[PDB]
């Protein structure tokens, strides 16, 4: 159905579809954005007082 | 929260670095905030887009749908300390378990003393 | 100097001031202004060490210290959120139930292709419409389907205490029209690895009904040689039945039933500012109290609402939509637009409603229906888009 | 019965007018009828349930009628105003 | 966002709607973002030579 | 009587194992309205 | 979706105004002119014209 | 634990019925059966025991009758007994209990139903009140003292009210006035009994 | 330079630079470049 | 005691719509003759449907619920008998004074979209046809193949019901006003005050005098009620300036049809409906009192 002209405008393949979904067993799902901490940053927090370097490739904390 | 509030709610106030919105204001940094806001606009004439960020603010916690076990669990326990208490025939307060004392007679601030077969800890 | 290039960072386009008479004053694609410079993606950090005006004419004409400016206030919410009309007007919490719980249960548009669909269940109304206000998220989206229902007249009045806690006295009349009514179409699914037959009223050699029995309690929808009956609550009349199969070999199945569901005295309605309330009495067309151009309000709601739940702005969409439908006795210039942050204020909107012939306050004089003497005082009428929700009563008996 | 009759035991005079399956229409002009007479000291209609058609008419009346003789000219004096009106929109129209 | 954090912050500017949320467990978690919201993926080529040619 | 998804052709293979369609190489088959006389009310 | 026979809270036939309407739109009138050329003066009837979307030009290609 | 006998329908508003009366559809009360000496079908005058979820207090379980009506899937009281059940007409459910021995029946509407859960038990004033419709007209029938009513609206509102008609008590209101006039608080007045006496000095309010 | 531009005109660009906003990306565009960077590279 | 003698003075007559007056009169009448010609006038229109070679895009039963809603021509309508009451005809199709067929049968092979409107709706009688005003009420838009054929019954119904069988569109009836000015403090007025008063009108109420520079009263019955020059009189401190007072005696009817019943028509049988309820409430009274 990507960049469809004329052909599939009309051959029954959307009705208000976006297309933005995944179809696994007949039912549409969705992915929901998860917020991750930034790791390209120099991480201080409290309690005890201290900074963190992140992973970048491998466990190089 | 880790903000607070600009004391003007107006796009001037939003653009200000030395402002307790955006963080450390400088004065040594800042940690925490108790917001206190007071919105010139109403409800008719129209809210700015940061007095509405405001007004979300301080109505968000009115709306969180949570600490609502306290109401149930505070009933619950209530009413397996109280349902067994009632009003015997020879004018005492008495318990189920045993036929234990609570009181000796009940209070005066009502006229009607014909309450000598109420669960008055029910209803209690 | 902090420089991130990574992903994960929300940005958001804003234009640059600095070289605003560079393509202007000498039909714009996006990626034309981006290549000249004049719109940049400004992330979360960087907008941070920068000023930024909020209005295009209005803060940014006098000042120039700016250096930034933003393409419209009512564009930091959501595709739910900036559709509504005078979203700062209203309450904080009687936005946030339309933006997010009266717009998914509100019954509007559904498919432009019901054939290729054979989901659980699927509800469209028949005369879907749009509203006559006009935001600049439906003015630069072009989508209709960003509003599920239809804008009946809405009259703040008493009726006999039909109207109490919340309720709503709707007209009869109206919804046997063509008001609020929808379809329903329930989709029930089988699979054989056992096959598809009768094997011993309205079924088939194959085992499925055929296109248009009314199907009831009691009645076999899927025959299998193993039946699938149907439930206390379920009925219909069918609409296409759907064979398919997979590589696996194994056999699927599709029986859609529709049946139209017209509003009873229980179905819950809502509003695009947060008032819901179900309809609690159908009164006759002869009996409501009529305008003096023989208009009957369509839904009368109680004006006890409106101090609690501080909803102003249903008030002003009311009077702005029947401001826009009356003729005036030159139609261009007219106050058309209803985008949140960037409202007109109140001497707009009573100015537009005296010139069209009729009071400021949104307000006219009625005679009572029943008995035809005129009342004390002028009832508040006006075209509100209202909506229709997926709770009826009749799916929670039990 | 379309009409039923009962008479109050407690006020000299009165009468209680039960009409099945009638609305505002006709209880409104009877009662704005009946306030013409100088021999009807109440006259008033009500409509008790939307869902049960029915219409409740009390009539008071003075010691020289009666109150269903005082319905009966509030319907007799009635209909010739219908006609009244009928034929002065037949002479309006042509 | 998995879990003053049910809260809104001045960062949700222009970036996720702080007048909608859905209300019950998840107030303030799920978040509805903007309707000019963008987001990054890559770069594909190294800036450091382009860094390096403006001071 | 079954038309078949993706062409305009009726099958009508009412067998417990043909469940595609002849001359093409897709299984969704759609059942054909059959002119019965139905009643609704306006 | 086509346009209703009647009018809702009005009752007046305005199911044979959308060609007239969309003929009237085709040239260079606004919504109030072409209402007020098809005898359109309550805003209850004129509200229906301006409001009326049409699905079947887009279920009948789909 | 569950048990038999049981409906739950959503609740609208009808202001037409008895305070001690329930609306029970005719469709639903065509289906539920009851033990009588066999099994007949639910007909009026018969008590079930309603409740609105969660039961706040001892009054949200109030025993009412059956009044049999013609709509369909939906049941309505009263405004009034609104603030009883703690509840609203919201697409808030209320559920119901239909008894089947007359042991139980006999004891519903004797200690359970609205007759006797007239004063309430946690401060002793009265469970029942105006709601917000007869608040509001209450307070403006009565503050406003300039809105005179004629001889034919005072014989309409007096079909709905119990007691009989005062004196008009305003002769003349002006040299062109051919018809006796009546007050606002006159018609307020019509509600009390005749040996009722009423004093509240904070309001200046004297009923003799 | 700083007003010959007018006040209408300006009005007028933010909404069809909006306008092409949802031409040029659409509405799902996050869902759509992230699920693309992991077919390609 | 008596009856009254109501005056009826026709302004403006059609085939559809109607404009008189009523006066010597109370307003229970006028909203009587209303509520009568709203809600109870009986007409014909269609209410069961057949359809059998349905094959179009839209659904089966939005085209028998549009169906319903065409207007059809009623003039036999206050002599045909209702579907309960017709004991010969239990109803199949055609009948003698209950039922009247209609024949649709629809078949679209052009490459262009053709519409389906209300004129291609043949009936059995040619006195019950249906109402043309220009292309006719759309019913359905075909394409290539998508037949429909459909067999409908038209009854005679009440108003009440379905609002369908209501011939009236918006009929409505409004109180007349004598606008009262004391033509003494208007002297004192400046210039500019008076203009002021002018524009504070919705309609076109008040009208200024080029011979006199005072005002005037033009078109006295389009005040709608509004009080907005009262209270601009109020606010200019001249409360007594403009007194606007309803006659109760005098009323201007505005009777619409939608092509049904002709205008006049309608209102002849507003008042024998009334007449005939009228007596069918005396007979109990005079048959279980006197008697
Ligand atoms: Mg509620
Ligand atoms: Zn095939
Ligand atoms: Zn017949």
């Amino acid at each position: 159905t990507s960049e469809k002209g004329k052909e599939n405008c009309k051959k029954g393949d959307c009705a208000f579809d976006q297309g933005g979904y995944f179809v696994i067993k007949g039912a549409e799902k969705v992915f929901i954005a998860q917020e991750q901490m930034c790791t390209k940053r120099l991480w201080i927090s409290n309690s005890p007082w201290t900074v963190s370097f992140r992973s970048e490739n491998k466990r190089n904390r | 929260l880790s903000f607070g509030f600009p004391r003007e709610l107006t796009c001037a106030a939003w653009n200000d670095p030395n402002s307790p919105l955006r963080g450390a204001k400088g004065k040594t940094t800042t940690e925490s905030y108790v917001p206190y806001g007071v919105i010139e606009n109403s409800f008719l004439t129209g809210l700015n887009p940061l007095e509405s960020f405001v007004h979300s603010v301080t109505s968000r916690d009115s709306s969180f749908s949570g600490n609502a076990d306290l109401p149930g669990t505070l009933s619950r326990r209530l009413m397996f300390f109280m349902r067994d208490i009632y009003a015997a025939y020879d004018g005492t307060v008495r318990n189920s378990f045993g036929n234990q004392l609570v009181q000796f007679t009940y209070e005066t601030d009502g006229p009607v003393e014909d309450i000598t077969g109420e669960a008055l800890g029910s209803l209690s | 100097v902090r420089i991130f290039t990574d992903a994960g960072r929300l940005l958001r386009p804003l234009l640059v001031v600095e070289n605003l008479q560079k393509l202007k004053q000498e039909q714009y694609p996006f990626d034309h202004l981006l290549d000249h410079g004049i719109l940049e993606l400004i992330g979360i950090e960087e907008e941070e060490d920068c000023n930024t005006a909020w209005g295009i004419k209005q803060l940014l004409k006098e000042p120039k210290i700016y250096t930034h400016c933003e393409l419209d206030l009512s564009f930091l919410l959501g595709v739910s959120c900036a559709v509504v009309p005078f979203a700062n007007h209203d309450h904080g919490r009687r936005v946030l139930y339309q933006s997010q719980k009266h717009c998914q249960q509100a019954i509007g548009f559904s498919s432009t292709n019901p054939n290729i669909r054979c989901d659980t269940l699927s509800q469209q109304l028949f005369y879907p419409q749009k509203p006559l206000f006009k935001t600049l998220a439906s003015e630069c989206l072009k989508k209709e389907v960003l509003f599920n229902g239809q804008n009946a007249i809405v009259a703040v009045n008493v009726h006999l205490g039909y109207n109490q806690e919340d309720s709503i006295v709707m007209n009869k009349a109206s919804l046997e029209r063509g008001m609020f009514r929808s379809e329903q179409i329930r989709s029930y699914k089988a699979e054989v690895d056992v096959q598809f037959g009768k094997t011993h009223d309205s079924l088939e050699d194959d085992g499925f009904p055929f296109i248009g029995a009314n199907m009831s309690t009691g009645d076999i929808v899927i025959g299998r040689c193993h039946s699938i009956k149907l439930k206390h609550t379920e009925r219909g009349i069918v609409q296409k039945v759907v064979l398919s199969s997979n590589d696996e070999g194994k056999n699927f199945a599709a029986v859609s039933l529709r049946q139209v569901r017209s509003p009873c005295l229980g179905d819950k309605f809502s509003s695009m500012h947060g008032q819901k309330g179900v309809l609690g009495y159908l009164e006759e067309q002869q009996n409501f109290p009529f305008t003096i151009q023989g208009i009957v309000p369509d839904i009368v709601i109680n004006p006890h609402a409106f101090p609690s739940r501080q909803t102003p702005g249903q008030l002003l969409e009311a009077a702005l939509s029947k401001g826009i439908a009356c003729p005036i006795q030159a139609y261009t210039k007219l106050t058309r637009h209803a985008t949140p942050f960037s409202t007109p204020g109140v001497t707009e909107i009573t100015e537009q409603l005296h010139r069209a012939g009729f009071s400021r306050w949104g307000n006219e004089r009625v005679y009572n229906g029943r008995s035809g003497e005129m009342m004390r005082s002028m009832i508040f009428m006006g075209p509100t888009f209202y909506q229709r929700l997926v709770h009826m009563s009749e799916d929670k008996v039990k | 019965k379309k009409v039923s009759y009962d008479r109050d035991t407690k006020i000299i005079n009165a009468a209680s007018f039960t009409v099945e399956r009638e609305d505002h229409t006709i209880g409104n002009i009877v009662r704005m009828q009946l306030h013409r007479d100088e021999n009807v000291l109440f006259a008033g209609y009500q409509l008790p349930h939307p869902l049960k058609y029915k219409i409740i008419v009390r009539i008071h009346t003075t010691s020289q009628s009666s109150p269903m003789q005082a319905y009966n000219q509030a319907i007799n004096d009635l209909d010739k105003e219908l006609d009244y009106l009928k034929n002065q929109f037949e002479a309006e129209v042509a | 966002q998995q879990v003053d954090a049910r809260y809104p912050h001045p960062s949700h500017w222009g970036r996720v709607c702080f007048l909608s949320t859905p209300d019950g467990e998840n107030c303030g978690l799920v978040k509805n973002m903007s309707l000019l919201g963008l987001v990054s993926t890559q770069s594909l080529e190294s800036v450091v030579e382009k860094l390096f040619a403006c001071g | 009587t079954y038309v078949c998804g993706d062409c305009g052709q009726e099958n009508t293979l009412k067998s417990g194992d043909v469940i595609q369609c002849r001359e093409c190489g897709y299984r969704i088959l759609y059942k054909k309205r059959t002119r019965r006389v139905v009643q609704y009310e306006a | 979706m086509i346009i209703p026979v009647r009018c809702f809270t009005c009752g007046k036939v305005i199911g044979n105004k959308w060609d007239q309407y969309l003929d009237l739109l085709q040239l260079d009138y606004t919504e109030g002119d072409a209402l007020d050329a098809l005898q359109l003066v309550r805003y209850c009837c004129r509200r229906m014209l301006m409001t009326h979307v049409d699905l079947i030009e887009k279920l009948l290609n789909y | 634990k569950r048990s038999d006998h049981t409906f739950r329908t959503v609740v609208v508003g009808d202001p037409s019925l008895k305070l001690n009366e329930i609306g029970i559809p005719e469709s639903i009360a065509k289906r539920l059966q009851v033990s009588e000496h066999i099994f007949r079908s639910l007909m009026d005058g018969d008590t079930v025991l309603m409740n609105r979820p969660p039961s706040i207090h001892q009054h949200s379980l109030i025993a009412m009758t059956v009044r049999i009506l013609p709509t369909t899937s939906v049941v309505s009281l009263n405004p009034i007994c609104c603030l009883p059940f703690r509840g609203d007409f919201d697409g808030d459910c209320l559920h119901g209990y239909v008894p089947q021995s007359i042991q139980a029946k006999v004891e519903l509407d004797e200690l359970v139903a609205l007759d006797k859960q007239l004063i309430n038990r946690q401060n002793g004033r009265n469970l029942l009140s105006l709601g917000q419709d007869s608040l509001t007209a209450a307070y403006l029938v009565n503050v406003e003292k300039n809105c005179y009513l004629n001889r034919a609206q005072m014989q309409q509102l007096q079909m709905y009210c119990p007691f009989q008609l005062p004196p008009p008590a305003i002769i003349k209101a002006s040299p062109s006035s051919t018809e006796p006039q009546w007050t606002g608080m006159q018609l307020f007045g019509m509600l009390f009994p005749p040996g009722f006496d009423y004093t509240y000095p904070l309001n200046n309010v004297v009923v003799s | 330079n700083l007003s010959e531009l007018g006040e209408g005109f300006l009005q007028s660009f933010c909404k069809k630079a909006a306008t092409s906003f949802f031409d040029k990306y659409g509405l799902i565009s996050h869902q759509l470049n992230s699920y693309n960077y992991f077919i390609e590279h | 005691t008596y009856q009254r003698f109501p005056k009826i003075k026709i302004r403006e007559l059609k085939d559809d719509y109607a404009k008189f007056e009523l006066r010597e009169t109370d307003v229970s009448m006028a909203n009587a003759l209303r509520r009568v010609m709203i809600s109870e006038v009986p007409t014909v229109a269609i209410d069961l449907v057949e359809i059998e070679v349905n094959s179009s895009v839209l659904n089966d039963e939005f085209i028998a619920h549009r169906l319903g809603l065409i207007p059809l021509t009623s003039e036999r309508a206050m002599s045909m008998r209702f579907s309960r009451d017709c004991d010969a005809c239990d109803g199949d199709g055609q009948c003698e004074f209950c039922s009247v067929e209609f024949r649709l049968s629809s078949k679209c092979v052009t490459d262009q979209t053709l519409d389906v409107t209300s004129r291609d709706l043949y009936s059995a009688d040619p006195t019950v046809t249906p109402v043309d005003f220009h292309k006719g009420i759309i019913i359905v838009k075909l394409r290539r193949g998508q037949e429909l054929k459909l067999r409908a019954i038209a009854r005679k119904g009440i108003g009440k019901d379905h609002a369908k069988w209501s011939p009236a569109a918006t009929v409505t009836f409004m109180y007349e006003p004598d606008i009262i000015i004391n033509e003494d403090m208007m002297d004192t007025l400046s210039d500019e005050e008076k203009i002021d008063l002018i524009e504070s009108s919705p309609t076109k109420v008040f009208g200024m005098d080029p011979v006199t520079r005072q005002v005037v009263v033009v078109d006295p019955e389009a005040y709608t009620y509004d009080e907005e020059v009262i209270k601009k009189a109020e606010a200019m401190g001249k409360p007594g300036l403009i007194e606007i007072s309803p006659k109760d005696d005098s009323f201007i009817f505005t009777v619409e049809s939608t092509g049904a019943v002709k205008a006049s028509q309608l209102v002849l049988n507003a008042i024998d409906l009334l007449k005939q309820k009228l007596d069918a409430v005396r007979l109990s009274d005079d048959t279980v009192e006197a008697d």
